[PDB]
């Protein structure tokens, strides 16, 4: 079986930026080599098929070159809408494989995190369980820590991080920091508080309540 | 249209058969080779089967050989994946798609999700989390199976500013994400907000109204 080695994994490239992704074939392939863009929640799209010949509607921007066993896809002027994970493959001999992928994030200005922070609603404890859920919207870059204090002790293992795919338009993040507790652990202690560190912050954000 | 249309996915128990279909228009399956794709939740692109209808010669990945059956009837315009002895590794996006002669694949299906889990289906239990002039309020759509949930806002008015998180599968076993918004303070008592939540797979649309 060929292998498709696909450099790099990941890469932040601000708009305007020349790109370059590599796929580099184990054994001979011809040109039978082709190059797709995936965006979140979707069906890849052909960008770039034979190696080298550019695809209907796809923007010139998308160009593709060979080197023997090694592929180039580029980019010449990045866009805010492709983000998106970019794989390679080769249709000469079963199996037919793909790439590894190459996540392109669009790198921008630092922007500093909205703090929200929304306590457990009557009905969720009346069912017996506590979530706490902490809002951090609309920042770059992706990195951000979000620690979970519950009567000034900082918590581990009891909360789960999830954030949004890159915005195609702006380029933000949005992150959500969720504590679960049981309804008695919840009611045992009285201050419930998020503490957010990010670069665009010139000191940690902390929004909290106390139950009441 | 030129179109490939898969069907056939769901939830489906360890050890068990799934059928998936993959429906050609605009062309006949005859004249094509129609591939198998595969991806696993987050993962990247493996390529599972393939088959030329017209000369009914096969390929497989190693991963399915045995287990799985691609096959065509050229007079359905179909192609189809017979999966057998099926394993939580199996749980991915089935995508088809179609390659003519040795030229690479062109055209992709929609994908089809393919869920392999013993766990019951489960219908979410929604929660609002209540309330420079911009206020964030949401719901908590928490403990469904399996993937995936819409979330949409004052049914599908309400898009801008709205950001419906990733599930995230808690230790539970059962998914659990929020859907967000970023208002104006000023419309509290003014514009009611609710969360329209469609759970397909349990059939359970519930509808719940946030403010302060």
């Amino acid at each position: 079986d060929i292998q498709m080695t696909q450099s790099p994994s990941s890469l932040s490239a601000s708009v305007g930026d020349r790109v370059t992704i590599t796929c580099r074939a184990s054994q001979d392939v011809n040109t039978a080599v082709a190059w797709y863009q995936q965006k979140p929640g979707k069906a890849p799209k052909l960008l770039i098929y034979s190696a080298s010949f550019l695809y209907s509607g796809v923007p010139s921007r998308f160009s593709g070159s060979r080197s023997g066993t090694d592929f180039t896809l580029t980019i010449s002027s990045l866009q805010p809408e492709d983000f998106a994970t970019y794989y390679c493959q080769q249709v000469y001999s079963s199996p037919f494989t793909f790439g590894q992928g190459t996540k392109v994030e669009i790198k921008r200005t630092v922007a500093a995190p909205s703090v929200f922070i929304f306590p457990p609603s009557d009905e969720q404890l009346k069912s017996g369980t506590a979530s706490v859920v902490c809002l951090l919207n609309n920042f770059y870059p992706r990195e951000a820590k979000v620690q979970w204090k519950v009567d000034n002790a900082l918590q581990s293992g009891n909360s789960q991080e999830s954030v949004t795919e890159q915005d195609s338009k702006d380029s933000t993040y949005s992150l959500s920091s969720t504590l679960t507790l049981s309804k008695a652990d919840y009611e045992k202690h009285k201050v419930y508080a998020c503490e957010v560190t990010h670069q665009g912050l010139s000191s940690p954000v902390t929004k909290s309540f106390n139950r009441g | 249209e030129v179109q490939l249309v898969e069907s056939g996915g769901g939830l489906v128990q360890p050890g068990g058969s799934l059928r998936l279909s993959c429906a050609a228009s605009g062309f006949n399956v005859k004249y094509y080779m129609m591939h198998w794709v595969r991806q696993a939740p987050g993962k990247g692109l493996e390529w599972v089967a393939a088959i030329s209808p017209g000369y009914d010669y096969t390929y497989y990945a190693d991963s399915v050989k045995g287990r799985f059956t691609i096959s065509a009837d050229t007079s359905k315009n179909t192609a189809y994946l017979q999966m057998n002895s099926l394993r939580a590794e199996d749980t991915a996006v089935y995508y088809c798609s179609r390659s003519y002669w040795r030229y690479s694949v062109d055209v992709w299906g929609q994908g089809t999700l393919v869920t392999v889990s013993s766990a019951s289906t489960k219908g979410p239990s929604v929660f609002p989390l209540a309330p420079g002039g911009t206020a964030a309020l949401g719901c908590l759509v928490k403990d469904y199976f399996p993937e995936p949930v819409t979330v949409s806002w004052n049914s599908g008015a309400l898009t801008s500013g709205v950001h419906t998180f990733p599930a995230v599968l808690q230790s539970s076993g059962l998914y659990s994400l929020s859907s967000v918004v970023t208002v104006p303070s000023s419309s509290l008592g003014t514009q009611t907000y609710i969360c329209n939540v469609n759970h397909k797979p349990s059939n359970t649309k519930v509808d719940k109204k946030v403010e302060p």
